[PDB]
């Protein structure tokens, strides 16, 4: 009595709703602090003449 | 620190914990009904008693949060429904014993056979069996041979169960604190906690009485007219200002007088509307059939239908290998999963039952937002009631003439209509008084106002009074009618049969009122207006989370039930009713019986 088991599991079955079918997540999390930068967008490198 | 923490705290547990198992309990019946197999069967008893005996488990906790310490409305209504312990509140012989009868009372109810009397080797089953032949059969002494003999194997042998079946439920009501087991199905509709909005429970009694009476001049209407055609077969039993046999209302219980729309037709020179032969020629079937109604809700502003309910429909029945029940039904069982078995034939009928089978999962959308114990209607005469008003507006010329079914150039007059709102009537206003005789004479007997030995005297008693129907043969208090009933044999209420006309009616005429539509109410079409279905879909959305009072004011603006919108919609049929029963007399009497001249 007033005491609950936190952890709960998600209901997974491919018969349950489309709002309720789980989706995986992927979240980026960008921080620029003061140390130096490395990851950058990709290159070009066009023709040579 | 305080209850009202630890209450929510126990309520958002419990959805969770309950939605699992319950979606297990209902997934097990799907697959018991689409397929019988010992797999599907044992799965149902097991899934069903887990989750059963989830709720008795949870009720036993939930007793221990008063709700006089909660300020929360929707809190108390979450508890109000654990609060009940079901059948533990019963002795543990009254409570195992309660179970028996209710198995043993449905048994005899499926496995109920009258043998024929001409041919004593062929002995056929009520359904279909007896419900199939009583529906066409047309002869005096073979409907009697049916009827009459039903109840002496049944409603003699069913009335030492049912005596038991209402000392054993009244000692629940009692232990519940409910004044008999009568008041039990009235709470329903119980409404408290709102300022203004609350509803008692025995405000019921008053409101079914009260509207009835405004239905008795269209009813009587109604039945002087059916006498009328059925006259020239029998006068001698048949009576001008008495009433018609009990057997020869339709079929066995005549809880719809639809049947005798063949030979009750006011106008034998004109066409009918069928959408059968109009479908044959173009080709459609059960997947395109859902298809066109799914257009329907759109059009109205109600969102689609989700690609698994369509994908996992089922629209007919493989054979025998693996069997299904034909019967419509709509399977809600949750996490968005919705589906609807039925078997999908090209008829009239199917089209718009396909509209009603559909409307108790367009009904389920809305309020699936809600918590698991807030997922409801708002009362048992909702449920039909909101796929009800979709099936009325298919049936409007305007509609089939929109999809193509009906020619544009069929002509729509009051010839047509008349025979239209005839047919409607019988299903609507024939029901209307069996319904209130019926529920009325279970909460007499419940109630303890009819001694056990007047049981079948005040039944029929009441029913001339009542429906204006006598007994060919007269039955002592050894039978019982309403045992042979499906409803009452089952333990289901048979009382949201008579709220769910008034209450159709009522979202029929305000409905119309916000597309603008204007002529007879029959005439309009919910179709292709948007603006009826923001109005709706505020009240679908609610179910059962808020008082049924509030619910329905937003919508027709009434705070009770209401015959006005009876009368409205039966109108143009009683204006031409009332002329026709000029040379005869309104009206029956109780004085009157077949076997007493």
């Amino acid at each position: 009595f007033n005491c609950y088991f936190p952890l709960q599991s998600y209901g997974f079955q491919p018969t349950n709703g489309v709002g309720y079918q789980p989706y995986r997540v992927v979240v980026l999390s960008f921080e620029l602090l003061h140390a130096p930068a490395t990851v950058c967008g990709p290159k070009k490198s066009t023709n040579l003449v | 620190s305080t209850i009202e923490e630890q209450a929510k705290t126990f309520l958002d547990k419990f959805n969770h914990e309950a939605e699992d198992l319950f979606y297990q309990s209902s997934l097990a019946s799907w697959n018991y009904n689409t397929n019988i197999t010992e797999e599907n069967v044992q799965n149902m008893n097991n899934a069903g008693d887990k989750w059963s005996a989830f709720l008795k488990e949870q009720s036993t906790l939930a007793q221990m949060y008063p709700l006089q310490e909660i300020q929360n409305l929707t809190v108390k209504l979450q508890l109000q429904a654990l609060q009940q312990n079901g059948s533990s509140v019963l002795s543990e012989d009254k409570s195992k014993r309660l179970n028996t009868i209710l198995n043993t009372m449905s048994t005899i109810y499926s496995t109920g056979k009258v043998c024929n009397p001409d041919n004593p080797q062929e002995c056929l089953l009520l359904e279909p069996g007896l419900n199939e032949i009583m529906a066409n059969s047309l002869d005096y002494n073979e409907r009697l041979w049916a009827w009459e003999s039903w109840r002496s194997e049944v409603g003699k042998q069913l009335r030492p169960l049912y005596e038991e079946y209402v000392v054993l439920k009244n000692e629940m009501a009692r232990a519940n604190h409910y004044e008999d087991y009568g008041d039990y199905w009235r709470g329903d509709y119980e409404v408290n906690g709102v300022d203004g909005y609350d509803y008692s429970r025995g405000q019921l009694i008053e409101d079914v009485e009260h509207t009835f009476e405004e239905i008795k001049p269209l009813y009587e209407h109604l039945h002087a007219y059916v006498r009328a055609k059925l006259m020239n077969a029998y006068p001698s039993y048949i009576s001008p200002i008495g009433c018609l046999p009990a057997h020869l209302l339709g079929d066995m219980w005549g809880r719809f007088w639809t049947n005798l729309y063949s030979l009750t037709v006011p106008f034998g020179q004109k066409p009918n509307i069928d959408v059968t032969d109009a479908m044959v020629d173009q080709a459609w079937d059960a997947q395109r059939i859902f298809k066109e109604a799914e257009k329907f809700f759109v059009s109205v502003g109600l969102p689609n239908m989700t690609q698994g309910f369509w994908e996992n429909s089922m629209l007919t029945d493989p054979g025998n290998v693996q069997k299904a029940v034909c019967h419509p039904t709509a399977w809600d069982l949750g996490k968005g999963d919705f589906r609807i078995l039925m078997c999908t034939k090209v008829t009239m009928d199917d089209f718009l039952t396909a509209h009603h089978e559909m409307g108790h999962i367009q009904y389920d959308m809305a309020y699936a937002a809600q918590p698991f114990l807030l997922r409801n209607g708002a009362n048992e005469g909702f449920h039909e009631a909101v796929g009800e008003i979709m099936s009325l507006s298919a049936a409007t010329p305007k509609h089939l003439k929109s999809i193509g079914l009906l020619s544009p150039d069929f002509q729509e007059d009051n010839e047509t209509e008349i025979n239209f709102l005839l047919k409607q009537a019988l299903t609507i206003v024939g029901t209307l008084p069996f319904t209130y005789m019926l529920e009325k004479w279970r909460w007499m007997v419940f109630k303890g106002e009819i001694p056990k030995d007047q049981w079948m005297k005040k039944w029929w008693e009441m029913k001339r009074e009542i429906v204006g129907v006598v007994e060919p043969v007269p039955h002592d208090e050894t039978y019982c009618d309403p045992a042979s009933l499906f409803h009452v044999s089952n333990d289901y209420s048979f009382i949201r049969y008579y709220t769910r006309t008034l209450y159709q009616f009522q979202f029929q005429e305000a409905l119309c009122q916000a597309a603008k539509h204007e002529g007879p109410l029959h005439k309009c079409d919910i179709s292709n207006s948007t603006e009826a279905g923001q109005k709706l879909f505020n009240m679908l959305r609610l179910g059962k989370s808020e008082p049924w009072t509030l619910a329905l004011e937003n919508v027709v603006g009434a705070k009770n039930m209401n015959v006005r919108p009876l009368l409205n919609y039966f109108e143009p049929l009683f204006t031409w009713l009332k002329d026709q029963n000029k040379n005869s007399f309104v009206g029956w009497s109780t004085d009157w019986s077949p076997y007493a001249d």
